[PDB]
RNA sequence: UGCCAGCCACCGCGGUCAUACGAUUAACCCAAAUUAAUAGAUCCACGGCGUAAAGAGUGUUUAAGAAAAAAAAUCACAAU
C-alpha cells in the first residue's frame, strides 16, 4: 500500500532519434546538383557514410541515384561539374590545409 | 576464570547490548549520499538483489537492506572489539588513506592502506615474524583495488578463516564477504560515515569491557 | 593446521567442521560471535558466470508520473533559472513548483493537457518565477 | 517513520531527472595547479580548469556554478565484460556563484 | 608438491596438504549419505552406498583415501581418464 | 660373457661393475604337478562427430517417424 514505489512507465525524458540530412526527402537521378554535393570536386569518387553522414538507405539511395545520372548522360563522372562547385559543403572532408 | 566466562558470555544474550541501534538511521545514510551506485553497464551480477532499482542508467541501492546489514554488521564489529581482538581497516582507495589510517589509529585498531604485499595473510611467519597474531576480523571500505580487481585480502582472509566486513558498491563482489554492506564507497561524506560509524562502534565495545571488567573487580 | 578452501564453503561451515572432527582443538572467538548474529546470507563462493540467450536482469527502472511533467517542463522551458543544490535536503527546484501546481490542477479536474501546462505556467508566473522558455 | 522510496522520489537528484546540461551549484575541495576538484553533490567530483577571469578567487571551500553534462563518465570498450569507470564526473565551469 | 629432491618433495606435500582439508559426513560413520555420481573434467566417478558387512570395493586411491576419512563401506567404478590428481 | 652369445607377454636387456644373457648362492610362488603353445570364456558405442576417427557440396519429396504446452506465412540493398 506504498504510493512512493516507481511507476512501470517507458522514458518520458527520452530523445528523439537523430536524422540523415536527407531523413524523408527524395533522391531524384534527375537532378545533379544534390548529387553532386556528395562527390569529390577532383575526383570524381563517391564519398562514404563516414563523410557523408547518412543512414545507410540514403547512402545507397544517392550511390544508385548517382551511377543511373552518370551512364544517362545527366553528370559527369571524372570530376565535380564546375557550375556546383560553390554550392553548399555539406560533406566533413578537408583536403586543403 | 568462571567470571571470566561470565564476563565473556553475558554481551551475546542481549541483541542491542552497545545499543548501536541509535548511531545512524534510513534518513542518516541518505543524507550521505550511500544509496548512490555506478552505472547499469558497470553493475556486478551479484549486486542485484541489493539494487533498489535504476534511475536513469544510475544504480539506485535500497537503503532498506543496507541498514538491515549495516547493523549486524556493527554488531559484529563492537562484539570483536569487547573481546579483545584485532581489528584491520583495509582499503586501497588513494583519497581516503589518510582519513582512514587517522580513523584506525584513533579507535586503536589498524589499517593496511598501502600496497598489499603477495603473501601477507597466507604467510604470515615470513613477512611479519617468526610468530605472529593475525586479525580477527578485516573491514573493507573499498573491496576493489586501484585496477578494479576484488582486494587479494578478500580471497586471502576467506583462506585464514578470518570472517569479513566490506562496504560493496554497486560494481563489487559481496560473494566471499561474511557481513557485506551494500553502499557507496566512491563520494566522500559516505566514506566519511562509515568511518566514524565503526570508529563509535570500536570505542563504545572497548568502554564497555573496561567497565563490565571494573564491575567484575568490584564484585570480589 | 587450518582450511584454505575457500571455495568448498563459507569460513563458518570449514571452522565449525573442523572441530568437529577434533582438528581444531580451540574455538575462535568471532565463532561465538557469529553463533550469536549470523548474516543474512551465508558467504558461500560463488562464480559471476556472464549471461547469454535471452536472459536480462531482473532490475527495474525508476520512474514516477511527476517525471511524465518534469519531460515537458524540460522541453519547453529547459532547466531552470534556480539552478540546483544538491546538498540541500529538502531544496524544491523550478520544476518541482511546476510539478506542484500541475498536480493541484489536475485535481481540479482538467483533464486537457494544455490547459493545466499553460496554467501551471501562469500558476507560476504568479509567485514571481520567470519562464524565458527556449526556441 | 519515512519510507525509502519516499525520500528517493523527492530527492534533489530524483527531481533533476537526466543529468545532461543541468544548472548545478558546486563546492572546490580540492586544488591542484590550474586543476580544480569540485564536488556538486551528486556521486563523484568533477574536475575543472582555473579559468583566466578572476583566477585568485577559486580556493578551497569556493562554491561554484557548473553545467553538467554526465554523472558519472563511462563506457563499453572493445571485447570487454564490463564498462569502464573514470571515476570522476562530466562538467563546464561557468562562472562563480554569482550571488 | 614438487621439488629436485624426492625426500624434500615428501616433506612439502605433507606440510601443505595438512592445510587443505575436508569435512566428509559419514552416514552411521561407515558408508557414504547417498549414491554420487560426478564427472570432473574427463574423468566419472560413481559411488554407491553399501551396507554394514560390504567392504571398499574401489579403485585402490580411492580405497587409500576411504581409509584416511574413515569410510570403511563402498563401492566406486571409475570411467574415462583415471589420471590420478583429477 | 662384452651390441658377441643370447633374452622378452608389453616396456625393453647385452658396447667391460649385466639384480634382464649363461652358470652359481640365496629367495619367491605354485605343487603331483609346473611351464609353453593354441583355442575359448570375458571384452567395442545408451560413447562420440570445431581442432583428435566422424555433420556426408546443396535443396525437395518417398518410405519411415516426430507432432508431445504457446504463437507464426510477407517487404531499402549485390538471387536467378
Ligand atoms: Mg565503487
Ligand atoms: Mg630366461
Ligand atoms: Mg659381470
Ligand atoms: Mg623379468
Ligand atoms: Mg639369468
Ligand atoms: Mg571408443
Ligand atoms: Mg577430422
Ligand atoms: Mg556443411
Ligand atoms: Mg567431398
Ligand atoms: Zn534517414
Amino acid at each position: 500500500s506504498n504510493e512512493d514505489l516507481p511507476v512501470p512507465m517507458e522514458n518520458p525524458y527520452k530523445e528523439p532519434l537523430k536524422k540523415c540530412i536527407l531523413c524523408e526527402k527524395h533522391v531524384d537521378y534527375k537532378n545533379v546538383q544534390l548529387l553532386s554535393q556528395f562527390i569529390s570536386p577532383f575526383t570524381g569518387c563517391i564519398y562514404g557514410r563516414h563523410i557523408t553522414g547518412l543512414c545507410g538507405k540514403k547512402q545507397k539511395e544517392i550511390t544508385k541515384a548517382i551511377k543511373r545520372a552518370q551512364i544517362l548522360g545527366f553528370m559527369p563522372v571524372t570530376y565535380k561539374d564546375p557550375a556546383y562547385l560553390k554550392d553548399p559543403k555539406v560533406c566533413n572532408i578537408k583536403y586543403r590545409e | 576464570n568462571d567470571l571470566r566466562d561470565r564476563i565473556l558470555s553475558e554481551p551475546l544474550k542481549h541483541a542491542d547490548f552497545f545499543n548501536l541501534k541509535e548511531l545512524f538511521s534510513v534518513r542518516s545514510l541518505f543524507d550521505a549520499r550511500v544509496h548512490l551506485g555506478h552505472k547499469a553497464g558497470c553493475r556486478h551480477r551479484f549486486m542485484e538483489p541489493y539494487l533498489f532499482g535504476s534511475r536513469l542508467g544510475q544504480d539506485i541501492i535500497d537503503l532498506e537492506q543496507t541498514a538491515a546489514h549495516l547493523q549486524l554488521a556493527l554488531n559484529f564489529t563492537a562484539h570483536v572489539a569487547y573481546r579483545e581482538g584485532i581489528i584491520l581497516f583495509v582499503s586501497r582507495h588513494r583519497q581516503f588513506a589518510h582519513l582512514i589510517e587517522t580513523t584506525a589509529r584513533d579507535c586503536g585498531e589498524y589499517a593496511h592502506t598501502r600496497y598489499f604485499k603477495g603473501g601477507l595473510l597466507t604467510n604470515a611467519p615470513l613477512l611479519l615474524g617468526p610468530g605472529v597474531r593475525l586479525p580477527d576480523l578485516i573491514i573493507f571500505l573499498h573491496t576493489l583495488n586501484n585496477v578494479f580487481e576484488p582486494h587479494v585480502a578478500v580471497r586471502d582472509a576467506a583462506k585464514m578463516n578470518i570472517p569479513t566486513v566490506g562496504i560493496v558498491d554497486t560494481n563489487c563482489n559481496p560473494a566471499l564477504i561474511t557481513y557485506p554492506v551494500p553502499g557507496n564507497d566512491d563520494s566522500p561524506p559516505a566514506v566519511r560515515l562509515f568511518c566514524r560509524l565503526f570508529q563509535v562502534a570500536i570505542s563504545r565495545a572497548k568502554e564497555k569491557r573496561r567497565q563490565v571488567e571494573a564491575l567484575y573487580r568490584l564484585q570480589g | 593446521a587450518g582450511s584454505r578452501l575457500e571455495t568448498v564453503g563459507s569460513i563458518f561451515s570449514r571452522t565449525r567442521d573442523l572441530i568437529r572432527a577434533g582438528v581444531l582443538k580451540e574455538k575462535p572467538l568471532w565463532l561465538d560471535i557469529y553463533n550469536a548474529f549470523p548474516p543474512l546470507r551465508e558467504p558461500v563462493f560463488r562464480r559471476p558466470r556472464l549471461r547469454y540467450g535471452k536472459a536480462k536482469a531482473a532490475v527495474q527502472d525508476i520512474f514516477y508520473h511527476e517525471d511524465r511533467i518534469r519531460a515537458k517542463f524540460y522541453s519547453a522551458y529547459g532547466s531552470g533559472p534556480k539552478a540546483f543544490d544538491l546538498f540541500n535536503p529538502n531544496f524544491k527546484s523550478t520544476c518541482q513548483r511546476f510539478v506542484e501546481k500541475y498536480i493541484e490542477l489536475q485535481r481540479l479536474g482538467e483533464t486537457d493537457e494544455e490547459k493545466l501546462f499553460v496554467e501551471a505556467g501562469k500558476a507560476l508566473l504568479a509567485e514571481g518565477v520567470t519562464l524565458r522558455r527556449v526556441g | 517513520v519515512e519510507s525509502f522510496a519516499s525520500m528517493l522520489r523527492h530527492s534533489p537528484l530524483t527531481q533533476m531527472g537526466p543529468a545532461k546540461n543541468k544548472l548545478v551549484i558546486g563546492q572546490i575541495f580540492h586544488i591542484v595547479e590550474d586543476d580544480l576538484y569540485i564536488d556538486f553533490g551528486g556521486k563523484f567530483h568533477c574536475v575543472c580548469k582555473r579559468p583566466e577571469v578572476d583566477g585568485e578567487k577559486y580556493q578551497k571551500g569556493t562554491r561554484v556554478r557548473l553545467r553538467l553534462l554526465d554523472l558519472e563518465l563511462t563506457s563499453r570498450f572493445l571485447g570487454a565484460t564490463t564498462d569502464t569507470t573514470i571515476l570522476e564526473a562530466d562538467a563546464v565551469l561557468l562562472g562563480l556563484q554569482e550571488s | 608438491g614438487k621439488a629436485t629432491e624426492r625426500a624434500d618433495a615428501f616433506r612439502k606435500a605433507k606440510n601443505r596438504a595438512v592445510h587443505y582439508l575436508h569435512y566428509i559426513e559419514r552416514y552411521e560413520d561407515h558408508t557414504i549419505y547417498h549414491d554420487i555420481s560426478l564427472k570432473f573434467k574427463r574423468t566419472h566417478i560413481k559411488m554407491k552406498k553399501q551396507p554394514r558387512g560390504y567392504g571398499l570395493h574401489c579403485h585402490r586411491a580411492i580405497m587409500t583415501i576411504c581409509r584416511l576419512i574413515g569410510i570403511k563401506d563402498l563401492y566406486a567404478k571409475v570411467s574415462g581418464s583415471v589420471n590420478m590428481l583429477n
